[PDB]
C-alpha cells in the first residue's frame, strides 16, 4: 500500500494528532502493569518503552514519528476523505471529554477519554483489516530482507514463524494484541471527533464479484451411437452448486452450447433457456435439484420437470421447444461452469432415480439407460489441443489446389490457395495443412515452401520449426520458450563431458530484425525449403539470408506435416505454394480401484489393466 | 435491407422541407413506415447529426409527421441490442427545452412516452489571420519524399522514364530527382493542400501528441539511389476522434470545392450543377473518392504516431442521466411554484399535464433505474414529487390524473434517509382532517368538495401510498400512532356507514400492523420515551380480544355481512411480519380462520357472485374443501340436466346465468389452484384419500365441458368484462382460465 505522498499542507494537524495519540500510548503502557527501568531486562518487569516524552531518547521519537507519518499517509491516500470535520479537545476547545474519566497510579497520569457510545461502523473494521494487512506485510518484508527466524540455504534456526503469508498464515487467535491495539485505536479516532466512510458497501462498487472469461468449458456427451429416433426417455441430473450448467439435448454433426439451432440446452441460474437466442422460461433451482429432460419425438414436443413439478414460461405454455427436425437423433448434454460440480444419473437402476414414480411411471416414461446391460459410455470436451485436422469448411477458407509445375516452372511447385480471412478475425491461430503431394555439386533438395508477404509485419510473424507435442495454446508466446531444458549427462566426477543439450516444443525463430536494410517488394528469401543430405541434428529452414547462431542441435525423427505460427487480422498474408478443443473425447471405462490407508499412505491396485493403440499407414497413428 | 447506407428519407426530408408538392405528402408517410422497420439501428451513422442539426436550427415547423416518425422510429427500437444514446441526448434536451412555448392541438403532443430513450455553410471557418508554427523540421520532408516517389512510381508504371530533356511525344520526365533540388512552383504545389490541412486543424485548435514510440517512418518492408517502393498502411484500424476528424477535414474540403464552383459559374455569368449535394445523399461514384481521400487522410496521419485529441464518480459531476433528472425536477419545481402562485390566490394547463406526463414518468422499469441511478437525492426528489402531487390534487382537477399518481405511489415499496427531509407533515395533515371518514361527511372540508375529496379516489390512492411490504421508510415517529387511531377508531365502529357511492371503503390502508378502548392517548401522555406499541403484550391483548369477532362473525345476508365479512379481512390480514414464525400456534389458527371462513360463506347457495371483487387467498380443512366441491358438482350436474331439456326462457337469461356460472367457477377455481398444491404434498407421500376424493371432481370437471357450447361462448364475454387477471400458475406459490397449470397437476395424479 504505498500509492502517493502525503502533501505539507495538514503539517500542525498531523503533529498535534501525533503527539496527543503518542501521549495515550505511553499512558496506556504505564497502566498495563509494567514499571520503567534504566535497563533493558524482562525478568525485572521493566520496559524501555515506558518512558515518558522529557525523558525519551531521540531514535524511538523519530521511529514513533515516521510510523505515524507513514499510517496517516496510507489511510489519507486510501481513498477515503480523511479532512478535519471536529476540532480535538486540546487547546482549541473544551468538550468535557478529557476529565470524563480519571485514574490514579504510582506516577503521573492524566485523565483520559473513551467514548464507545458511537456506532461501530464497517469502515472501523476496514481500517484494522488494512493497517493489520499493512504490518504483515512490513513484518514479511523486515524478515526477508535480513532472514531472521527461517532459513533456506544457510538455516540459521529452526521454529520459522507463520508470519510469511499476511493472510492464510496468520490466525486471528495468535494476533489478537495488536487487533485489540488497533480497535483501541480507532475507538479513539471516533472519540475524537472524525467520520469515515467505508468504500467496500452497496454505495459504491468498489468490490467485484466475478472474474472470468469464456475459457475452461467442458461439455460432456454421449455417444454418437445412442441417439435415439422414438420413445419417452427420462434422465436425472443432480445439481450440486449453482451456476452456470446448460442441460439439455444435443444433435451430433469451444462453441458455447445453445448458441445456435444445433443442441438445445436449459439453465436457471439466469431462469431462461437457449435456442437461437434468449427466452425466458422456467425457474431457478437449488442445491439437489434435478431438471429431468424429456423427449418426444411422436409429437416433436420438449418439457422440463424439475423436482416432478413441470417448468412454464412467461406465456404459459407448457412445450419448452416445438417444430424441430428430428434430425439424426438427439443425444444427453451437460455443460460444468467453472468450480462446478454436477452429477449424472442416465437410469441405470428404477431404484436410483429419485423423481421417477412422482412422474415418470403414470406417463410412461423410461430411463434413458434401462435396456442396456453393459456401462455407459460418455465423452467430454478436450481441453489439449490437437493438430489432427485439416480446414475443410471455414469462414473465409476457399483452398483449391492448383498444379502448373509442367514446362513453366517459375516457382518449382505453382500452387495458390486464398487462406486469407475477411473482416474481424484475430485470435491467434495455428496453421497446418496436409500433403497430398548423395549426389555431387548439390546444395539441398525438397525444393518447397509455404509462400508469404512479409511485407507488413503486423505483430512480427514468427517462423520455424514445429515438433510433434504441441499442447501450449497461448495468446501470450514466444517470450520464454518455454525452457531451455539442458541435459549434462556424465561421470560427473571431476571432468563434465558429452553434455548435450535439449530442446523444448519450440523450434521457431524470432525473426525480429533480419537486417536494418528494409527491402521492398515481399519476395526476400522466406523459409526456404531446405534439407541436408546427411542427418546430423542441423535442418537449414531459415527465412533470412545470414546466419545468427540459431543451430538448435537435437535428435533425429521429428519430421512431420508443415506447421507456422502468425498473427494478423485480414492482411491475405498466408497463401500455399487450426486448432481446436470442441473435439469429444472420452477418459477411460475401467477406471482401477485404489485403497489408502493412514501411517503410510499405502496405494493397492492388484488388477492390471491393458489397451492398444492404432496401426494406421503412414507409421504414425496412436490414437 | 440496405447494404452500407440509405438515401431515401434524406430525400423525404428535402422534399417535406418546402411546399411544392400539392396534397402529395401521403404518398411518402408509408414509404418511410415501411422503410423504417428494413434498415437496422446500425446503418446510423451520419444520420442523427443531421436530424440534431435539424432540431437545433428548427424546434417548432409545420412538419407534424416529423414526431410521428420520431415515435415510431423510438417504440420500434427497443430491441434487445439496448444501443447507448451517444448522441441522441442533445436532441432530446432540446426538445424538451422547447417544447414548453408549443401550445395544445392535436394528439401529436400526448405520446411523450419516448422522450429521453425510455430513460448550407460555405465558410465554416476563416484562416485570413492564421499563422502556422515553426514546429515542423522532419516530418513534412518525409511525406513529401513519399508523394514524390508515388507520384514517380505511378508515372513509371505508365511509361515515363528520368531523362535530361523533356519531351511529351518521348515520354520523358526530368523530375526524378529528389526533394532537395525540386523546382520551387513543384514543391508549393505539392505543400499547398498539406499547409491548408494544418492551418484547418490548427484553427479550431486541439492537443498534438509527440510520443517518441510512434516513431513508424521507416517500418515497413535508379540515378542518385531512387529506390521507390509501395506501402500498404491502409489495414490498420484508426480511432474515432481521428475519423470523426478526417470526416471535419473532408467537409471542409468539400465546402471549399464547392465555394470554388460557385466562383467559377457567377465568373462564367451562367451554368449549373447537380454536385451541391450533402454527404448523406452522395451516391456510389463519388463514394469511393471520398473513401479513398479518407485512407489516404488516415495513412497520412497514422505516420509519425499524430494523433489529435479533445470527475467525481457521482450523477451530478459527470453523468448526463443524472443531469437530466436533475434538469427535469428543476422544472417540474419551477411550474409547481409558478402554478402554485398565479392559478392559487390557455397552455399552461397543456404544458403542465405535458410535464407531469413526462417528468413523473420515465421508464416502465422505474424501480431498477431508480436503484441504478442515484440513492441520496432520490428520496427527497420522490418525496417533493409526492408533496406537489398531493397539493395539486387538492384543487380541483380537471383531467384523470389517477393512473398517473398510482404509478407513482407504488415505487415506494420498491433504504430512504427520512431523518434528513421529513416531507410527511401534509400527509400526517391529511390523516388528521381524514381521521374518520365515517364520521367526518360535512363541510369541514375546503371549498366543500363533493367529489374533489370526498370520494373514492382518496381511499384508492391511501393504497398506494402507504405500502411498506417489503421494508419501512417512515420516520416511525407519527406513522405507528396514526396507524393505532386508525385501528382503534375501526375497532370502535363494527360496521361501515360509508357516504353515497363509496361501498368499497375496505381497501383504504396496506400497512395493519403492530408497531407500524385503547389507552394509546393515555401512553402518549405519560411518556410525553418508549412508545407502547414496543412491548408485544398489547398487540397479543388486541388479538385474543378480537379472535371472538370473526369466531362468531356468521350472517346470511347479501351485502352488509358481505362488506363486514371484507373489512374483518382487510383489518386481520395475514401480513403480520413481526415474526410470523415464533407465533406458530398464532399463524396455525389464523391459517385454520382464514380457510374455514371461506367454506361458511360457500355454505349458502350465493346465487349473486359480485359481492367480493376479490376475495384475500390440514385434514379437516381438505375433506371440508371436498365435500364442498362435491356438493357444488352434484349442483352442477343437476341444473345441466335440468337444463339439458325443458328449453328456457329468450338467450338473455340463459347468457345471465352462464355468466353467473363462470363467476362462480373463477372464484372457486381461484381458491382451488391456491390449495392445489399443498393437496398435491400432501398426497404424494402416503395420502390416497386426496387423490380419491378429487376423482370424482375431476370427472365431473370432464363430464361438464365434454359438451358445451353456451359456456363457450359466455367465456369470452366473462374474460373480457372481468380484465383483472391474477395469473397466479407462474408464481408456484380473468383471473383462471378452464385450463391451466392446476387442470394439468390435477391430471396428472
Amino acid at each position: 500500500t504505498s500509492q502517493i505522498v502525503l502533501p505539507p499542507h495538514l503539517e500542525r494537524i498531523r503533529e498535534r494528532l501525533a503527539e496527543n495519540i503518542h501521549e495515550l500510548w505511553v499512558m496506556n503502557k504505564i497502566e498495563l502493569g509494567w514499571q520503567y527501568g534504566p535497563v533493558r531486562d524482562d525478568n525485572k518487569r521493566q520496559h524501555p518503552c515506558l518512558v515518558e516524552f522529557c525523558k525519551l531518547p531521540e531514535q524511538e521519537r523519530n521511529y514513533n514519528l515516521q510510523m505515524s507519518l507513514e499510517t496517516l499517509k496510507t489511510l489519507l491516500a486510501l481513498g477515503c476523505h480523511v479532512g478535519i470535520a471536529d476540532e480535538h479537545a486540546e487547546e482549541k476547545v473544551k468538550k468535557m471529554k478529557l476529565p470524563k474519566n480519571y485514574q490514579l497510579t504510582s506516577g503521573y497520569k492524566p485523565a483520559p477519554m473513551d467514548l464507545s457510545f458511537i456506532k461501530l461502523t464497517p469502515s472501523q473494521e476496514a481500517m484494522v483489516d488494512k493497517l493489520a494487512e499493512n504490518a504483515h506485510n512490513v513484518w514479511a518484508r523486515d524478515r526477508i530482507r535480513q532472514g531472521w527466524t527461517y532459513g533456506i540455504q544457510q538455516d540459521v534456526k529452526n521454529r520459522r514463524n507463520p508470519r510469511l503469508v499476511p493472510y492464510t498464515l496468520l490466525d486471528d487467535r495468535t494476533k489478537k494484541s495488536n487487533k485489540d491495539s488497533l480497535r483501541e485505536a480507532v475507538r479513539t479516532l471516533l472519540g475524537y471527533g472524525y467520520h469515515l466512510e467505508a468504500p467496500d458497501q452497496d454505495h459504491a462498487s468498489r468490490a467485484e464479484v466475478c472474474s472470468g472469461t469464456g475459457e475452461r468449458f467442458r461439455i460432456f456427451r454421449a455417444e454418437k451411437t445412442y441417439a435415439v429416433k422414438a420413445g419417452r426417455w427420462y434422465f436425472e441430473f443432480e445439481a450440486v452448486t449453482a451456476g452456470d450448467m446448460r442441460v439439455g439435448w444435443s444433435r451430433p454433426g469451444d462453441l458455447e452450447l445453445g448458441s445456435d439451432d444445433r443442441a438445445f440446452a436449459f439453465d436457471g441460474f439466469k431462469a431462461q433457456r437457449w435456442h437461437q437466442g434468449n427466452e425466458h422460461y422456467g425457474r431457478s433451482w437449488q442445491a439437489g435439484d434435478v431438471v429431468g429432460c424429456m423427449v418426444d419425438m411422436n409429437e416433436h414436443t420438449m418439457m422440463f420437470t424439475l423436482n416432478g413439478e413441470i417448468l412454464l414460461d412467461d406465456s404459459g405454455s407448457e412445450l419448452a421447444f416445438k417444430d424441430f427436425d428430428v434430425g439424426d437423433g438427439f443425444i444427453p448434454v451437460c455443460s460444468l461452469g467453472v468450480a462446478q460440480v454436477g452429477r449424472m444419473n442416465f437410469g441405470k437402476d428404477v431404484s436410483t432415480l429419485k423423481y421417477f414414480t412422482i412422474c415418470g411411471l403414470q406417463e410412461g416414461y423410461e430411463p434413458f439407460a434401462v435396456n442396456t446391460n453393459r456401462d455407459i459410455t460418455m465423452w467430454l470436451s478436450k481441453r489439449l489441443p490437437q493438430f489432427l485436422q485439416v480446414p475443410s469448411n471455414h469462414e473465409h477458407i476457399e483452398v483449391t489446389r492448383i498444379d502448373g509445375t509442367i514446362d513453366s516452372s517459375p516457382c518449382l511447385k505453382v500452387t495458390q490457395k486464398s487462406f486469407g480471412s475477411q473482416n474481424n478475425n484475430t485470435d491467434i491461430m495455428f496453421y497446418r495443412l496436409s500433403m497430398p503431394i548423395e549426389y555431387l555439386m548439390q546444395t539441398s533438395t525438397y525444393y518447397y515452401s509455404v509462400r508469404i508477404f512479409p511485407g507488413q509485419e503486423p505483430a512480427n510473424v514468427w517462423v520455424g520449426w514445429i515438433t510433434s507435442d504441441f499442447h501450449q495454446y497461448d495468446t501470450g508466446f514466444d517470450l520464454d520458450r518455454v525452457r531451455t531444458v539442458t541435459v549434462t549427462l556424465g561421470d560427473e566426477k571431476g571432468k563434465v563431458h558429452e553434455s548435450i543439450k535439449r530442446s523444448n516444443c519450440y523450434m521457431v525463430c524470432a525473426g525480429e530484425s533480419m537486417s536494418p536494410g528494409q527491402g521492398r517488394n515481399n519476395s526476400n528469401g522466406l523459409e526456404i525449403g531446405c534439407v541436408v543430405d546427411a542427418a546430423s541434428g542441423l535442418l537449414t529452414f531459415i527465412a533470412n539470408g545470414k546466419e545468427l547462431s540459431t543451430y538448435y542441435q537435437v535428435e533425429p525423427s521429428t519430421k512431420l506435416f508443415p506447421a507456422v505460427f502468425a498473427q494478423a487480422t485480414s492482411p491475405n498474408v498466408f497463401q500455399f505454394e487450426v486448432l481446436w478443443s470442441r473435439m469429444p473425447n472420452q477418459f477411460l471405462k475401467v477406471d482401477v480401484s485404489r485403497i489408502s490407508e493412514r501411517q503410510g499412505w499405502l496405494v493397492q491396485c492388484l488388477d492390471p489393466l491393458q489397451f492398444m493403440s492404432l496401426h494406421i499407414p503412414e507409421e504414425n497413428r496412436s490414437v | 435491407c440496405g447494404q452500407l447506407r440509405p438515401s431515401m428519407m434524406q430525400h423525404l426530408l428535402r422534399r417535406l422541407v418546402f411546399d411544392v408538392p400539392l396534397l402529395n405528402e401521403h404518398a411518402k408517410m408509408p414509404l418511410k413506415l415501411l422503410t423504417n422497420h428494413y434498415e437496422r439501428c446500425w446503418k446510423y451513422y451520419c444520420l442523427p447529426g443531421g436530424w440534431g442539426n435539424f432540431g437545433a436550427a428548427s424546434e417548432e415547423e409545420l412538419h407534424l409527421s416529423r414526431k410521428l416518425f420520431w415515435g415510431i422510429f423510438d417504440a420500434l427500437s427497443q430491441k434487445k441490442y439496448e444501443q447507448e444514446l451517444f448522441k441522441l441526448a442533445l436532441p432530446c434536451l432540446s426538445a424538451v427545452a422547447g417544447a414548453l412555448p408549443p401550445d395544445y392541438m392535436e394528439s401529436n403532443y400526448v405520446s411523450m412516452m419516448e422522450k429521453q430513450s425510455s430513460m448550407f455553410n460555405p465558410q465554416p471557418v476563416d484562416t485570413s489571420n492564421i499563422t502556422i508554427p515553426e514546429k515542423l523540421e522532419y516530418f513534412i520532408n518525409k511525406y513529401a519524399e513519399h508523394s514524390h516517389d508515388k507520384w514517380s512510381m505511378d508515372k513509371l508504371a505508365n511509361g515515363w522514364i528520368y531523362g535530361e530533356i523533356y519531351s511529351d511525344s518521348s515520354k520523358i520526365q526530368p523530375l526524378m530527382k529528389p526533394y532537395k533540388l525540386l523546382s520551387e512552383k513543384e514543391k508549393e504545389i505539392y505543400r499547398w493542400p498539406i499547409k491548408e490541412s494544418l492551418k484547418t486543424m490548427l484553427a479550431w485548435g486541439w492537443r498534438i501528441e509527440r510520443t517518441r514510440e510512434g516513431d513508424s517512418m521507416a517500418l515497413y518492408n535508379a540515378a542518385h539511389g531512387y529506390s521507390p517502393r509501395a506501402i500498404d498502411m491502409s489495414n490498420v484500424t484508426l480511432s474515432r476522434d481521428l475519423h470523426a476528424m478526417a470526416e471535419m477535414m473532408a467537409e471542409n474540403y468539400h465546402n471549399i470545392w464547392a465555394k470554388k464552383k460557385k466562383l467559377e459559374l457567377e465568373s462564367k455569368g451562367g451554368g449549373n450543377h447537380p454536385l451541391l449535394v450533402p454527404y448523406d445523399t452522395l451516391t456510389a461514384k463519388e463514394k469511393a473518392k471520398d473513401r479513398e481521400k479518407a485512407q489516404d487522410i488516415f495513412k497520412f496521419l497514422q505516420i509519425s504516431g499524430y494523433v489529435v485529441s479533445r470527475l467525481s464518480a457521482a450523477s451530478r459531476p459527470l453523468c448526463t442521466g443524472g443531469h437530466a433528472s436533475n434538469k427535469e425536477k428543476e422544472m417540474v419545481t419551477s411550474l409547481f411554484c409558478k402554478l402554485g402562485v398565479l392559478v392559487r390566490h390557455l397552455g399552461q394547463t397543456l404544458d403542465a399535464r405535458t410535464v407531469m406526463k413526462t417528468g413523473l414518468d420515465s421508464v416502465k422499469s422505474a424501480l431498477r433505474a431508480f436503484l441504478d441511478n442515484a440513492a441520496e437525492d432520490l428520496e427527497k426528489t420522490m418525496e417533493n414529487l409526492k408533496q406537489g402531487q398531493f397539493t395539486h390534487t387538492r384543487s380541483q382537477p380537471k383531467g384523470v390524473t389517477q393512473i398517473i399518481n398510482y404509478t407513482t405511489v407504488a415505487l415506494l415499496p420498491m433504504l430512504d434517509k427520512h431523518n434528513v427531509y421529513s416531507i410527511y407533515n401534509t400527509r400526517s395533515s391529511r390523516e388528521r382532517a381524514a381521521l374518520s371518514l365515517p364520521a367526518n361527511v360535512e363541510d369541514v372540508c375546503p371549498n366543500i368538495p363533493s367529489l374533489e375529496k370526498l370520494m373514492t379516489e382518496i381511499i384508492e390512492l391511501a393504497e398506494s401510498g402507504i405500502r411498506y411490504t417489503q421494508m419501512p421508510y417512515m420516520m416511525e415517529v407519527v406513522l405507528p400512532m396514526l396507524c393505532s387511531y386508525m385501528s382503534r377508531w375501526w375497532e370502535h365502529g363494527p360496521e361501515n356507514h360509508p357516504e353515497r357511492a363509496e361501498m368499497c371503503c375496505t381497501a383504504l390502508n396496506s400497512e395493519h400492523m403492530n408497531t407500524l378502548k385503547i389507552i394509546y392517548n393515555n401512553l402518549g401522555i405519560d411518556e410525553g420515551f418508549s412508545q407502547p406499541i414496543i412491548n408485544k403484550v398489547k398487540p397479543q391483548l388486541l388479538k385474543t380480544h378480537f379472535l371472538p369477532l370473526m369466531e362468531k362473525l356468521k350472517k346470511k345476508a347479501a351485502m352488509v355481512v358481505s362488506e363486514e365479512d371484507h373489512l374483518k379481512a382487510e383489518a386481520r390480514g395475514d401480513m403480520s411480519e413481526a415474526e410470523l414464525l415464533i407465533l406458530d400456534e398464532f399463524t396455525t389458527l389464523a391459517r385454520d380462520l382464514y380457510a374455514f371462513y371461506p367454506l361458511l360463506i360457500r355454505f349458502v347457495d350465493y346465487n349473486r357472485a359480485k359481492w367480493l371483487k376479490e376475495p384475500n387467498p390440514y385434514w379437516s380443512k381438505s375433506h371440508n374443501f371436498k365435500r364442498e366441491e362435491q356438493n357444488f358438482v352434484v349442483q352442477n350436474e343437476i341444473n345441466n340436466m335440468s337444463f339439458l331439456i325443458t328449453d328456457t326462457k329468450s338467450k338473455m337469461s340463459k347468457a345471465a346465468i352462464s355468466d353467473q356460472e363462470r363467476k362462480k367457477m373463477k372464484r372457486k377455481g381461484d381458491r382451488y389452484s391456491m390449495q392445489t398444491s399443498l393437496i398435491v404434498a400432501a398426497l404424494k407421500r402416503l395420502l390416497p384419500i386426496g387423490l380419491n376424493i378429487c376423482a370424482p371432481g375431476d370427472q365431473e370437471l370432464i363430464a361438464l365441458a365434454k359438451n358445451r357450447f353456451s359456456l363457450k361462448d359466455t367465456e369470452e364475454e366473462v374474460r373480457d368484462i372481468i380484465r383483472s387477471n391474477i395469473h397466479l400458475q407462474g408464481k408456484l406459490e380473468l383471473g383462471i382460465a378452464n385450463v391451466l397449470f392446476h387442470l394439468e397437476q390435477k391430471s396428472k395424479y
